[PDB]
């Protein structure tokens, strides 16, 4: 009825990693609890399970080896150690639990934790950079031009793009993040406004990097 | 939880002419070289009082009491003109002569603590960038520091009664309040160490500042104020007769498993699967002609004397905290005790002794092919180490019952008295034997199973 | 033991009838569930044992199981019930998920309003090339997106970002970034974004020279 996991973070490829997960006014003795991760836009792939009394732990294949499940049943806690960690296991990862108590590891995942990020890179948590991007009489198709500001370069954790202070909600097509080749992500804010209106109000795109606590705030022509 | 505090004060990076010393000397010198090895001062030493109280860590012999207690006056009332705050900064800089002896005696190896196995001090290293040691330095350094300050029976190598007297003299002179003293002798160590404990409050403070300018002016590792937990550690351990045995324990087990490293290197290197050497042969019987003697030998010197230390320091913390063993005390603080047993290693058993010359590792120091003999036939049955006479008054107990893995514990079950003196001594030193070359470990194993069944 | 769950991307419209198909390659005989992930949330099973909806479930769904095909039926779509689902098999060792199959809103067919968005003069300073092409409000979700540096094709040097499914009209929305280092961003004049779409008769063409 309440579960929550700690130990998202960024760690160096390779490295290690302990993720826990807690328990609240569920009975956490004798039900079995599995891991579920699900990378960036993509889908959910089952890691681990374990038993209700330990005795029976069972790990996907890929992460094999690599990964070990653990219980704690008067903390009501489940561990899962991480170790060697690739640039491939960079996922938000679920603790699950069995909706029904039982005997084995694995069964129906009815109960859900919120789910930590745990981003593996190699990357140094460099502040976002922001650039415009100018219209022209040409993006003036059917009466209609758009304005944007693409973020470059901003890792971790995505950042929050808004246009004149939230002003503008109309048209705002955020694309998402996207891993580029040099482990930094990148995305654009484009939003489609009336050519007409074109230099007659101003425009500005504020962007919020959290992790690096950085605010940038820029008007475009 | 609570929180650090300012400041970015205290620039002394040259505090002033210290007179103690430069260099904490009780693990020899610094390289190069070595020498000057301070030690575990036994029981029963008069500058500590009668010592009921445990030994003497050589650490906290050589105590790097800065300007608080010094010398140049012969032995000095030094709190007369000179103060406490520079050992404020000699906690940061007498573990800055020690964090740079941190970085050189225990990340080098001037330290017991200092060396592991084999690849060093910087492969192991705790999350606060420190090689093990400072911990045990806001632990143990820090602590006993504290107890300087307060002091327990064992009266620490200058007459520390001298100084407390002088507290209550030469520092409740109007410190910390006026004149008018507050409560007594009980609230003495409680006021002016309850303003210097409520400024321990600040000296933990001030400690953490130590840490954090072991991160901000000499910085061997980095972070904000945080030197084993922004809060000062647990009580009932702060006691001297139980932080010193702690320490005692922990060094031991490390040396011990650095003679443990030695004896490989004589008897599994150099070593043979008898574990003896060079022509080796009866003789009388297959004892090893002396590339073990000389390295083990050592080891069984070396658990006398600390047998002579633990022994007694054993008791009095029985005594102390009845209910509680010292291995229960000392194994689960350090994990490099896991493979010490202090019952085993320090028998008192005069058979333990003829039978076990060089303790839990005679079975890899001296080996003459442990072999079950049937029933006739020059039976080798006594002439093994041996077994208590059964004790018949034994009570059940629930101590030692194994946790689940599940976590949980099986709250309810009893050993036999049977069960508890079950003798399985013999099967130890083959445990610890066959750690190496698989395949001949269950082949001993079967013999020494079936002489102890026996 | 793989879980082939399929189609991946069903499209249909409101009050329609949905099925979505789960293959098991071994025997799980009804250790299967089915879960249900709107964007940016936690899954929700809805159905386990294969067939028995779990409680509060709108009684909309359904599971039934032919051998080792399990179905899972959305009789009425609602526009709440626009999410992904996933199929996770749980009968013994290694209880994977399926593919995950995503549905969307079906509508009319549109046209991207295609945008050639240059590089900034500060990023130019900065030192690298951040050539966008935009693809706006188009509809189906498919379209491709090529780029002609001087009328040369370009491949490994753009990357692409699409928007879900807009709530509002049921619209897609793409971005094409294409990065190049100034050596042979100066090397190169006419820089050109094509777009192929279902929508479009033909490919269209939206150019510009650096000089522009």
């Amino acid at each position: 009825v309440r579960l929550v996991e700690y130990g998202g973070r960024v760690v160096r490829p390779g490295g290690s990693l302990r993720l826990s997960c807690a328990a609240g006014g569920f009975d956490f003795d004798d039900y079995g609890m599995s891991w579920v991760r699900q990378a960036p836009g993509k889908g959910l792939e089952w890691v681990a399970g374990i038993n209700w009394n330990a005795l029976d732990k069972k790990y996907a294949d890929s992460v094999k080896g690599r990964f070990t499940i653990s219980r704690d049943n008067p903390k009501s806690s489940v561990y899962l150690q991480m170790t060697s960690l690739t640039a491939e296991d960079t996922a938000l990862y679920y603790c699950a639990r069995d909706l029904r108590n039982s005997i084995f590891a694995t069964g129906a995942l009815g109960n859900w934790g919120q789910g930590t990020l745990v981003i593996v890179s190699s990357a140094s948590t460099k502040g976002p950079s922001v650039f415009p991007l100018a219209p022209s009489s040409k993006s003036t198709s059917g009466g209609t031009a758009a304005l944007g500001c693409l973020v470059k370069d901003y890792f971790p954790e995505p950042v929050t793009v808004s246009w004149n202070s939230g002003a503008l909600t109309s048209g705002v097509h955020t694309f998402p993040a996207v891993l580029q080749s040099s482990g930094l992500y990148s995305l654009s804010s484009v939003v489609t406004v009336p050519s007409s209106s074109l230099g007659t109000q101003t425009y500005i795109c504020n962007v919020n990097h959290k992790p690096s606590n950085t605010k940038v705030d820029k008007k475009v022509e | 939880t609570n929180i650090n505090k300012s400041e970015t004060s205290c620039d002394l990076n040259a505090t002033n002419y210290i007179r103690g010393c430069q260099s904490k000397t009780y693990d020899g010198k610094i390289f190069p070289g070595k020498g000057g090895e301070k030690q575990w001062i036994c029981k029963d030493t008069i500058i500590h009082g009668d010592t009921n109280g445990a030994c003497i860590p050589p650490r906290t012999q050589n105590l790097c009491v800065g300007e608080l207690w010094d010398k140049s006056y012969g032995g000095r009332s030094n709190i007369k003109n000179d103060t406490k705050e520079l050992l404020k900064e000699k906690i940061k800089n007498a573990i800055h002569k020690e964090t740079e002896l941190l970085y050189e005696y225990h990340d080098t190896g001037t330290a017991i603590i200092s060396k592991n196995d084999k690849k060093g001090q910087k492969g192991k290293n705790d999350p606060n960038g420190l090689p093990k040691g400072f911990c045990h330095a806001v632990q143990r350094s820090f602590i006993d520091y504290k107890n300087m300050i307060l002091g327990t029976s064992v009266n620490i190598y200058e007459h520390i009664g001298k100084l407390q007297e002088d507290i209550k003299k030469i520092i409740e002179k109007g410190t910390p309040q006026q004149k008018d003293k507050i409560g007594g002798v009980g609230s003495s160590t409680e006021n002016v160490n309850a303003w210097w404990k409520g400024i321990e409050r600040e000296m933990w403070d001030a400690v953490r500042c130590a840490i954090t300018k072991i991160n901000k002016k000499n910085n061997n590792s980095i972070f904000n104020g945080d030197e084993c937990g922004v809060s000062p550690p647990t009580g009932n351990d702060e006691d001297q007769s139980v932080s010193w045995f702690k320490e005692w324990g922990e060094q031991f087990c490390i040396e011990r498993l650095r003679y443990e490293q030695n004896i490989r290197e004589a008897c599994t290197i150099n070593g043979k699967n008898e574990k003896k050497c060079i022509n080796s042969k009866s003789g009388q019987g297959d004892k090893i002609q002396g590339a073990c003697k000389r390295k083990c030998e050592k080891y069984k010197k070396y658990i006398s004397e600390k047998k002579q230390e633990w022994d007694k320091q054993k008791t009095k913390y029985e005594n102390k905290y009845v209910g509680k063993s010292a291995s229960d005390l000392l194994k689960e603080n350090y994990p490099e005790c896991i493979s010490a047993n202090f019952d085993f290693i320090f028998n008192d058993n005069i058979e333990y002794k003829t039978y076990y010359p060089y303790g839990d590792y005679s079975s890899i120091c001296s080996c003459e092919q442990v072999k079950y003999y049937k029933y006739n036939n020059a039976e080798k049955k006594n002439n093994k180490s041996l077994c208590y006479e059964k004790d018949n008054d034994m009570t059940w107990s629930k101590k030692y019952i194994k946790k689940l893995e599940n976590g949980r514990s099986l709250e309810g079950v009893y050993v036999p008295p049977r069960r508890q003196q079950l003798c399985l001594y013999e099967l130890f030193p083959i445990i610890i034997k066959n750690e190496e070359g698989m395949e001949k470990a269950k082949e001993e194993l079967l013999e020494t199973l079936q002489i102890v069944a026996e | 033991i793989q879980m082939t769950q399929s189609p991946s991307s069903l499209s249909a419209s409101i009050g329609d009838r949905v099925t979505i198909t789960c293959r098991a390659s071994q025997d799980i005989a009804n250790y299967l569930a089915w879960y249900q992930q709107k964007p940016g949330t936690v899954p929700k099973l809805l159905i386990y044992a294969a067939s028995t909806l779990l409680s509060g479930v709108p009684s909309r769904f359904s599971g039934r199981q032919s051998g080792t095909h399990f179905t899972l039926t959305i009789s009425s779509l609602q526009p709440e019930d626009v999410a992904t689902y996933y199929c996770q098999k749980y009968n013994n060792a290694p209880a994977a998920f399926g593919q995950g199959t995503r549905l969307e809103i079906k509508r009319t067919v549109a046209a991207p309003s295609v945008f050639i968005f240059p590089p900034s003069d500060e990023q130019l300073k900065s030192g690298t090339a951040s050539v966008v092409c935009l693809l706006n409000n188009f509809y189906p979700r498919e379209a491709k997106v090529q780029w002609k540096v001087d009328n040369a094709l370009q491949s490994g040097n753009s990357q692409e970002s699409v928007t879900e499914q807009d709530s509002k009209d049921s619209t897609y929305s793409l971005s094409s970034t294409l990065t190049l280092s100034k050596a042979d961003y100066e090397k190169h004049k006419v820089y050109a974004c094509e777009v192929t779409h279902q929508g479009l008769s033909s490919p269209v063409t939206k150019s510009f020279n650096r000089g522009e």
